[PDB]
DNA sequence: GATATCTAGAGGGAT
DNA sequence: ATCCCTCTAGATATC
């Protein structure tokens, strides 16, 4: 699950 | 969405085993290349910079010792090029050492009174650091209900995955407390270290767009009529932003006009009429009088001519430029019922509906083949333009099988049945048959945007400089993995020299 | 040779069309 | 090489006629026919070359000078003045019309006919392909009248025969039979039909002729000749093909106002400021991103399109169950061996083929189709030759070049919650779905768009009164479908459908 | 403001 | 030198 930095 | 990134400029970043990279580099890599993917992915985001472990101090709070040495380098933003030429160049490690809870109080004030006046749907602090500073834990729970409360998410990034000291273990300690106490068990997914961090960021975003919603009807006969929703699911992608020719002495692209001519020798735009080709000769047709002759059909038709066999449509057959998912009309019960019963019945009897699409009143009609698409979280039909009488070419070819100059021998035959199981891209696995890719090439980025980007990025930068060659990464995932090669090493060979090629 | 277009050598003729017809 | 046919009309002495009086004498229905050819050759093969040639008349219009033989239209490309021309003569109030500006009524030679027709297709500056002579008469008796210039005639015909000349039949109505083999059978080409019937039916091979041909029919030519690579050093030749193609209308040709000739035109770029102009070397491409202006030359832009030779580069072998057919791109090309390049291809290419098929496997490989494009990632799927009842091949042997997409190709699908349909449901659709049942075939329609554009392009050029509506084909029979289903509708409805529910809105 | 289509210009090979 | 075909840019509607 890509979230924060990823995202 | 706004991000703000705590970043250690500690004295005990700076100093390190000497056969690996300090972690201040490989956080200052990892920063920047964030950066780079927000800037070329357009979308509206904010970035702040918060540095801690600094000598100078620059922060809204100040009070006694506690909350210093930390400068808010950069406020809440739409991320630039300058902000890239900052971190690059301005920012230089430090000499002192701050608390990083200190830090996350600096980032919660900035992320809390810069947030006025504008909505975001996400929050986010990103903090960098080793876990190598002393510091006194008496806060603790304040910080808990106050994250609670803001909504805002966070993730650590320690140069170390999850040979140590005690007070990065103890350092530890706390932030696997934090993160269990912000999002339970599975918070210990949230903490990276920079390896992988680093990883998951050498491409640059992937051009994403948004399929708009054609609502229509399809229609079998005239008394049956089901709501469906279309979406374009796959499409030959284009680039955003196209290239704009500029004046080479003022670089203002208002300053140049583009002009056609027509000569015979010159000829005004209005002295001239739309004529057509009719074998040796030219005959007018003008263009008033063609839109009064042109085909005229009623837009916006999903119809059903009839369904056949599967097997009867080829898949080398299929034309256009586009593929459609076709859903139930969204929040219809009664539609996605029905559109359920045609689709299992479709793939019950192995059959597939050709069927008639028009886009709008000014789109070409076409003729297409729907066919169903069941998987165990959604179900749809899947449309795919089919030719048309005018686009099929009839050309003939020599066959192959029974050639007597051209048949392999069984020596032959069998060198090449031998590459073929060497260079295989598949493995199966559980012995049921579970066929796993060792090459998807799907998730694949495209390759042209990539070193597009990376030009783009470069010239930027460094305004005078040659273009730089294509990054090392790019050609490791455009290649198949190092032991598919390897074992083709010997089975090559065979071939080489069993077949016989000679250029003429 | 049958199967062949009377106008144009070299292609065969093609059948007419006629669309759907249900059996 | 180019087509040529002559079309060799007769009017010896009684082509005016028929034994009905409601039906189309034998001249004028071989005038319509010449006239569906060139309207055939104009949409399909505009570079063929077409003539006309009447013999048994009285004058003579050749650059032979000899008589009784007249050219109305020599070797060219079709035309509307030539249609046009031709139908002076079609039907009646024409006939008069040919019996005043020419005339039957003067004995013939069949043998100077053939030399004349011979002399015709010596006179073609470009290299013919195919010639081609089409006899329209209904009468064979003065051949056996005159035996000496009959022996002259086959000796002719079998002069122009060993030239490359394909002469063909095509008979018209004639009380009491044909008598084919009376004096033919050693003229025509006599490839096949050798039916020792007299033909009371006097058409035999008019029926196609006079069925319109609209469609471009491209002749067969490589799309692109690159190198499949194994790896570094094994290198094999092969051509790809485009099987299928989006057919396109023609596009317009921009006009004088009065003079009505075609204008050259040219885009030209100039500084407003100055109002002189600008060469291609004058001017910079620029993007703009974050707040920075990004300034790239010309030749720059085209230099970060390059990563590869052309050619395509084997990366692998796929099983064909990986390979999904919604994951569909673009149209897919054709693959074969080419001898001409490289010696021993095909061998290499056929061993590939027959493994590829026996091990349901697809090579995987990179694709670069010319110089300066990023490359893309293709399968190659092996395709087995399909032979028809005929004998007839159908599906070339060769593998298939399917394009494969990447990350960027594929679009995000908004959330829906699954609704499965219980079985009493399925089960009524089922029945629908199996009273709709038909056979597809992949030319069993045509573009509607084009098909109304050349009936329009053709009544202005003939000056029709009224342009000849199409039929759309690809439009659903509504009245045949409901009369089909019946109450199968009306029951699915009500199992569905909630008494309540307004589909129209 | 982006999304999507048809139409109208530049550009690389095949013959 | 002509034609064919992919690519790029330009003009016009609904979302």
């Amino acid at each position: 699950k890509p979230r924060g930095l990823f995202s | 969405a706004a991000v703000v990134l705590c970043m250690d400029v500690g004295f005990t970043m700076s100093n390190s085993i000497p056969g690996i990279e300090s972690p201040f580099e490989q956080a200052k890599k990892v920063i920047t290349m964030f950066v780079q993917r927000q800037v070329f992915a357009e979308n509206k985001d904010e970035i702040a910079l918060v540095l801690f472990g600094t000598d100078g101090t620059d922060n809204p709070l100040s009070g006694g010792d506690q909350y210093q040495n930390i400068t808010v380098h950069r406020h809440l933003m739409l991320p630039d090029f300058d902000l890239l030429e900052d971190i690059e160049s301005k920012i230089q490690p430090g000499s002192q050492q701050a608390d990083f809870l200190d830090a996350l109080i600096v980032s919660m004030d900035v992320i809390q009174h810069e947030t006025i006046g504008k909505k975001f749907e996400k929050r986010h602090i990103e903090i960098f650091t080793d876990l190598s500073s002393r510091f006194s834990k008496s806060q603790l729970d304040i910080i808990i209900h106050s994250l609670k409360k803001c909504d805002i998410s966070l993730q650590f990034f320690l140069p170390f995955s999850l040979g140590i000291t005690e007070q990065q273990k103890e350092g530890l300690e706390i932030v696997k407390m934090v993160m269990i106490s912000l999002e339970g068990e599975d918070g210990l997914d949230e903490i990276y270290s920079f390896s992988e961090s680093l990883r998951k960021l050498c491409v640059f975003k992937k051009i994403e767009r948004h399929s708009i919603h054609w609502p229509c009807r399809l229609t079998i006969g005239s008394n049956l009529s089901i709501r469906i929703a279309a979406y374009k699911s796959i499409l030959q992608e284009r680039v955003k932003k196209t290239w704009t020719v500029v004046d080479a002495k003022t670089l203002k692209k208002e300053d140049i006009q583009k002009e056609t001519v027509y000569c015979l020798t010159e000829v005004l735009k209005e002295d001239i009429i739309q004529g057509f080709r009719y074998g040796s000769d030219i005959v007018p047709f003008s263009k008033v009088d063609e839109e009064q002759m042109k085909y005229k059909s009623e837009g916006k038709c999903f119809s059903v001519l009839g369904f056949c066999k599967s097997s009867q449509v080829q898949r080398r057959f299929f034309m256009g430029n586009q593929v459609l998912k076709v859903f139930a009309a969204r929040d219809d019960e009664a539609a996605a019922v029905a559109l359920s019963s045609l689709i299992h019945a479709l793939d019950d009897l192995d059959m597939v509906a050709i069927v008639r699409y028009a886009y709008d009143k000014r789109a070409n009609p076409q003729v297409g083949v729907a066919f169903p698409h069941i998987k165990h979280n959604y179900e749809c039909l899947v449309y795919v333009q089919l030719p048309f009488m005018e686009d099929l070419r009839q050309y003939m070819f020599s066959s192959l099988k029974n050639s007597k100059k051209y048949a392999p021998t069984e020596a032959q035959l069998n060198a090449v049945d031998a590459l073929i199981d060497s260079m295989s891209l598949a493995k199966k696995d559980e012995k049921t048959d579970t066929l796993e890719d060792l090459f998807p090439t799907t998730k694949i980025p495209n390759p042209r945007f990539q070193r597009l980007f990376q030009c783009l990025l470069h010239r930027a930068l460094h305004p005078r400089e040659p273009l730089p060659p294509i990054q090392q990464h790019i050609w490791n995932m455009l290649n198949p993995p190092a032991e598919v090669t390897t074992k083709s090493q010997i089975p090559l060979s065979k071939i080489k020299t069993l077949f016989p090629l000679i250029e003429a | 040779c049958p199967g062949e277009s009377l106008i144009n050598p070299g292609f065969k003729s093609k059948k007419p069309a006629g669309g759907v017809d249900f059996d | 090489g180019r087509d040529s046919l002559i079309f060799l009309v007769d009017a010896s002495k009684a082509m005016f006629e028929s034994q009905s009086e409601d039906e189309l004498t034998p001249f004028d229905m071989s005038i319509q026919c010449i006239q569906s050819v060139y309207i055939s050759k104009i949409i399909s093969s505009d570079r063929d070359l077409l003539a006309v040639v009447f013999y048994g008349t009285e004058k003579d219009k050749n650059s032979v000078n000899f008589k009784n033989i007249y050219v109305l239209q020599e070797l060219d490309n079709p035309g509307a003045k030539r249609i046009l021309e031709l139908d002076q003569f079609k039907g009646q109030q024409g006939q008069k019309r040919f019996q005043d500006m020419m005339g039957h009524g003067s004995d013939y030679s069949l043998s100077e006919v053939l030399w004349v027709c011979a002399n015709l297709f010596s006179d073609v500056q470009f290299k013919m392909s195919h010639k081609r002579i089409m006899l329209f008469t209904n009468e064979d008796n003065p051949h056996g009248n005159d035996s000496a210039k009959a022996s002259r005639a086959r000796t002719k015909a079998g002069d122009l025969r060993d030239t490359g000349i394909f002469l063909d039949l095509m008979h018209l109505k004639k009380p009491g039979g044909f008598d084919i083999s009376l004096f033919y059978r050693d003229i025509i080409s006599i490839a096949e039909d050798e039916d020792l019937r007299v033909h009371f039916e006097e058409s035999s091979k008019l029926e196609d002729l006079l069925r319109k041909v609209r469609a471009k029919e491209t002749r067969k030519r490589a799309l692109s000749r690159l190198k499949l690579k194994l790896n570094k050093d094994i290198v094999i030749s092969v051509g790809i093909y485009n099987l299928v193609q989006k057919a396109l209308k023609p596009p317009p040709i921009k006009l004088y106002r009065e003079t009505n000739e075609p204008v050259k035109t040219k885009t030209r770029t100039f500084n407003t400021s100055t109002g002189g102009l600008l060469l291609p070397s004058d001017t910079k491409r620029s993007q703009i991103y974050g707040s920075r202006q990004i300034i790239l030359e010309k030749e720059e832009t085209e230099e970060l399109k390059r990563f590869d030779d052309p050619g395509l580069m084997l990366m692998g072998f796929k099983p064909l169950v990986l390979l999904k057919k919604h994951h569909y791109l673009r149209p897919s090309l054709f693959v074969y061996p080419e001898e001409s390049l490289v010696i021993g291809s095909s061998t290499l290419f056929s061993a590939l083929l027959i493994k590829c098929l026996e091990k349901e496997v697809a090579a995987l490989c990179r694709y670069t189709p010319r110089r300066n494009i990023p490359p893309y990632f293709v399968a190659l799927v092996p395709q087995e030759e399909e032979l028809d009842d005929q004998k007839i091949q159908v599906t070339p042997p060769g593998f298939q070049l399917v394009f494969l997409p990447f990350a960027d190709d594929k679009r995000k699908m908004p959330f829906t919650e699954k609704i499965m349909a219980t079985p009493e449901q399925v089960g009524k659709m089922k029945a629908i779905v199996e009273k709709l049942r038909f056979t597809y075939r992949s030319d069993s329609f045509e573009n509607p768009v084009l098909q109304q554009h050349f009936r329009n392009l053709e009544a202005l050029a003939l000056d029709l009164m009224e342009p000849e509506q199409a039929v759309d084909l690809t439009l659903p029979k509504v009245e045949a479908m409901n009369k089909r289903l019946g109450s199968l509708v009306d029951e699915f409805k009500e199992l569905v459908y909630p008494p309540d529910y307004n589909p129209e809105g």
